[PDB]
């Protein structure tokens, strides 16, 4: 969601900001994001 | 390892040397100096040059924006001293004891626009106050008053800030000679540091918008030439090179395009 | 000789794909990149999904 | 002329190149390179080696310790920025924003207390999270900056310093959108420089302690081997090589055995 | 004219160079420098050594104690400033205001007597009073003055002085601007100068007792080894080498053994 710097969005103790989140890459299809659909790491499209 | 196009061993070493020592030379503008862009070329006429040097300049502008975003120094370091002078001296003089003005007017002209002030009229109010403390009436010299031994040198400092916003120095106005003491030295440092802050921020925004405009410009001309062929490696290079870029995403895309330079050197026609 | 066993082991780990599918271009290009991984703790499922989405990207008529 | 007992000119070139590029090669630790010790072996097999590899390694450990103590870089240049960020910002934000001047950085006062840094870093995690958000909720981030794209880079840099404390580089911060404006210096960079500084000191004292322990062990073995012969220059060499060595004695003793090399090569059996 | 044993001119020039530039290099001790002790040794086997290097080490310790006793700087100049601070400031403030510790004023007046070794121990309480003057509600401050750079370089300077008693530097505590008060900065003056004075005297007395103990040891060895001979030159060298030595006696003994050198060299076999 928009303007996250007001709030504190969490899924672990880590807050999910622009910087904590790795951007989703739809073409290269990294293996790390495939591991982290099982794990608890949030991923964004950078479109906002 | 420092990815580039079909280049020689002299051009890669020279571009590595330039983008490493981007901080030491003055007038950092890549649009301004043409010794890099025209020379990062395969030669070979224009026929084999076009599509490959398009990718070469794409990597050059992209890595230029990367090293800018990595080598920016913090300007909040100078705005913290702006806040220290403006809060701790000038409010205590203008509102406390001497009180040559209104609490609301002076306090809110200092307090308003903590983030993103570009106002010259607030400065001009402090200039009129300082010159009223000074000898004369008019505002011919904005900054330091009573003395022009430092005026062209402070303008040289601001031009050097405009040239190299990555490496900047504070003038630190001289102690023994003064129009008056603590007050106009505080006002003087406040005006000079505010001008330095807005100068460095405008120069950074200029170079960031320039670099992003050049990268987005080269993406379209790259995609138009690469769109036509139908091999899998070709269309995968098309998708990798059509992934959208922002200045805050360019670092991750630089890592991605290294790991895809593993293939797309061979995917060129 | 030295690098072939890892590629084939990862090929059988991904799905148990047949060499006939190993000859496919999407496989022929990505098996070397899947070689420089999966030696880590990453996953086996991630590679299946990656092959899925890449094979899908390949086939856009 | 870096005198070595009985080696090939190739082996002398190997050991001279090792002690020359000690600061350049990674993983600076003499146990980590077996081919240095394997290069240190003497010709003609075990009958020659059982007497002469002891003296050869007794030269080589001393020279490793000598180039180790000579090529120490000063670690006050990195503590200077710790004190600068600490004293200038971490005091003054507390004094301004009413944190009653919690002195906790001043319990150490020095580079002498290599303990309590972890308690200071946990307190700084609480401070940085309180300044970034009002919620407080003490969280389990390693770094206040919330940067996960460069935390791997920071841990990479710390492992690079662990491998080569002789040659170190210092990382920095990026500013498109700042979590903390200028506070990011004295809470993020303070944690990074504190971890880097205590890492360099611990790895330094670890390597120096290992070098001194191996020098003492080679003293004991080589004296126990050379005890048997009662000849004149033999027990002269016993009295020369029986001298106890500190890290304060070691450079002068290198000069002693440099002088003694001409007589001792004949003197050994 | 500083004659010695059967050494070469290079080794004699090494000993003369060390004893001339003793004050220049750091950590002035023979157990710091085996290069003096092992440049002391004579060639041609160990029988020459067991007869003659005992005599030469005896000569080294005599002349080393001589150049110590000739080159000791007098520390009562800094004790004069200690007495000025203690007499002038502390007595006036404690007897004047908060006049309940007049017995501790008489205690530091007894500390003015030359018994400062026991007195520097548990001095801290009169820094504990200055805690309150430096900062209100006196919780705790470090073992030295409040300033971090000053405390670190005071510890550095004390280590430098303890290494080299012969060459010491005053720190020059003072500051133009002080959060601290002038009187508690004079307290910091007194604390640092007292530590420097007691450190220099204790390290001097340590090396002086080391030199005297080594001289007595080498006397016992020389007399026990030259006991066996019955010649007139032998018993004359026995008496000259048997005369007992205090530190006041060592200078006249050096002048006496200068004159007796020509007959005891012949008396040694």
């Amino acid at each position: 969601p928009r303007n996250d710097t007001n709030a504190k969005i969490t899924a672990d103790d880590t807050p999910l900001t622009q910087n904590t989140v790795r951007v989703r890459n739809y073409e290269i299809s990294d293996v790390q994001r495939m591991n982290l659909i099982d794990s608890s790491v949030v991923f964004t499209d950078n479109d906002r | 390892s420092i990815p580039f196009a079909w280049l020689d061993r002299d051009k890669v070493q020279r571009l590595t040397n330039f983008l490493s020592n981007l901080e030491n030379l003055e007038n950092v503008d890549l649009r301004e100096h043409p010794y890099v862009t025209n020379s990062c070329v395969v030669r070979e006429g224009e026929d084999v040059d076009e599509l490959k040097t398009l990718y070469n300049t794409f990597i050059l502008w992209l890595m230029y924006h990367y090293v800018l975003s990595k080598r920016k120094p913090d300007y909040n370091a100078i705005w913290q001293d702006i806040t220290k002078l403006q809060n701790v001296v000038n409010e205590y003089l203008k509102s406390k004891g001497l009180n040559k003005g209104n609490f609301e007017n002076m306090f809110t002209n200092k307090e308003k626009f903590e983030s993103q002030f570009s106002d010259i009229h607030r400065a001009l109010l402090r200039l009129g106050n300082s010159i009223r403390w000074g000898s004369n009436v008019p505002i011919d010299t904005p900054y330091v008053n009573l003395t022009a031994e430092d005026s062209s040198e402070i303008e040289n400092n601001l031009q050097d800030a405009e040239k190299n916003m990555l490496w900047y120095t504070v003038y630190n106005i001289n102690d023994p000679w003064d129009e008056n003491g603590y007050l106009v030295t505080s006002i003087n440092k406040l005006v000079y540091l505010g001008k330095l802050f807005v100068t460095l921020n405008q120069s950074w925004s200029k170079l960031e918008k320039v670099a992003m405009s050049q990268i987005v410009t080269t993406q379209n001309h790259l995609s138009g030439h690469l769109r036509k062929n139908e091999n899998f490696n070709a269309v995968y290079s098309q998708r990798v090179l059509q992934t959208p870029l922002t200045g805050q995403r360019v670092e991750s895309f630089l890592k991605i395009i290294t790991s895809d330079y593993e293939i797309i050197k061979s995917s060129l026609e | 000789k030295e690098e072939e066993k890892k590629k084939q082991q990862m090929l059988t780990g991904v799905l148990g794909l047949q060499p006939t599918m190993a000859n496919h271009p999407v496989l022929g290009v990505f098996l070397p990149k899947y070689a420089k991984q999966n030696g880590g703790n990453v996953d086996k499922t991630a590679f299946r999904l990656d092959l899925i989405r890449m094979l899908a990207l390949h086939r856009l008529n």
